[PDB]
């Protein structure tokens, strides 16, 4: 149904110390498949499917590009710099750009780009221009709107970055198709006269889940906290869920986990040891 | 622009049992950061760096993971250092 | 496949 693809670039002045200033991870349905970096100055792959059914000339080609595109963001920095009036110090650039597709067909075609963490160019696909928001955004709206890369942009997100994402789902069908189940544990914590109850999944795909407290049969989302959905290593998710309760009900509370994986949604009581 | 760091365990906690402690810090700005998981005071032996990532506000996020096993009385602890927290924030984790 | 970055 739907498939994103999504590349993360990172330019950055200050690393600092034993770290790359070039970065460019590569995602496909939220999953890390393509990365490059500074000092490797080559594509390097990240999970099985890419690894495997993806050609030589197709690494060898992306690091043609990888490394262009290296020493063009480089001048960028200064480039910036001199416009911002800036000698130096801590600056990042960053870009954000990918297709998002439904049953096939694309449904979104964005690239946008920010500097300091602050939104500085963003290309609308419809007017085929690129929006200005910082007013030091202004000579590279110019620069872009003058030429074909207003053109070659459009091309990309509607035929080159559509018909690639095909081919990456078709490769990793198994890989992104795949659940595993959360393994839930709760445990509970006795403060200043507060019992403080803590819901965690482990090792759950794909990202999305719902975890939250049930008191008496009925959800209770006021009071529960929630740290999102946190990443693991070898390519799982975790979620940490916890809520505030007065010491002695904690019969009355459940915990309710919904997931893909789980056909109906797993309920965990709160059965203490007290020894 | 203050880093939101949760450490946590790969699989649930048990002692004498083959593990993996993770750090993650999200939501920080500049992306320079330093994070190093600790084992009673000093850094633990192994530490991958996973690569570095950014949500759609623009904000950075990044992973710290080293395969361990888990000791009663031995405390395991998360050193990070940035920009804007001025201190170094200790974050500490519980097995059970 | 990555898109080729232009001067700002």
């Amino acid at each position: 149904e739907l498939h994103t693809l999504r590349y993360i670039r990172t330019a950055m002045t200050d690393p600092g110390p034993g770290l790359p200033w070039y970065v460019d991870v590569g995602y496909v349905d939220g999953e890390l498949f393509v990365h490059y970096n500074s000092t490797a100055r080559r594509y390097v792959p990240r999970t099985e499917w890419i690894a495997a059914k993806a050609d030589q000339q197709y690494w060898d080609g992306q690091t043609q590009i990888g490394q262009g595109n290296e020493q063009i963001d480089r001048e960028n920095l200064g480039i910036l710099q001199r416009r911002y009036n800036q000698t130096g110090g801590s600056h990042t650039v960053q870009w954000m750009y990918g297709c998002d597709i439904l049953e096939g067909g694309p449904i979104r075609g964005y690239y946008q780009m920010a500097y300091d963490g602050r939104d500085f160019t963003a290309f609308d696909k419809g007017t085929m221009t690129f929006t200005a928001a910082v007013p030091e955004a202004v000579p590279t709206k110019r620069k872009w709107e003058e030429g074909d890369y207003a053109e070659g942009l459009k091309q990309y997100l509607e035929e080159t970055c559509v018909e690639w994402l095909r081919r990456y789902v078709e490769y990793g069908k198994a890989e992104l198709g795949r659940r595993e189940r959360p393994e839930v544990r709760v445990w509970g914590k006795e403060a200043d006269g507060i019992l403080t109850l803590s819901c965690r999944a482990h090792g759950f795909y794909p990202r999305p889940i719902v975890v939250s407290w049930l008191k008496d049969g009925a959800v209770r989302g006021q009071d529960a906290h929630s740290g999102g959905i946190v990443p693991n290593g070898d390519g799982t998710y975790h979620t940490w869920v916890t809520i505030d309760a007065q010491p002695g009900d904690g019969d009355k509370y459940q915990c309710r986990v919904e997931h893909a994986s789980l056909p109906q949604p797993g309920l965990y009581s709160w059965e203490p040891r007290s020894g | 622009l203050t880093p939101k760091v949760q450490v946590y365990s790969r699989f649930p906690a048990s002692a004498g049992t083959k593990n993996v402690l993770n750090c993650f810090a999200a939501g920080f700005h500049p992306p320079k950061i330093s994070i190093t998981l600790m084992k009673d005071g000093v850094p633990m032996e192994g530490a991958q760096y996973s690569d570095m990532s950014f949500n759609d506000d623009w904000t950075f996020q990044r992973l710290v993971h080293a395969d361990f096993t888990p000791s009663s009385g031995s405390t395991y602890a998360c050193k990070v250092e940035h920009e804007t927290l001025k201190e170094p924030q200790v974050y500490k984790w519980d097995p059970e | 496949v990555i898109f080729p970055a232009k001067s700002l």
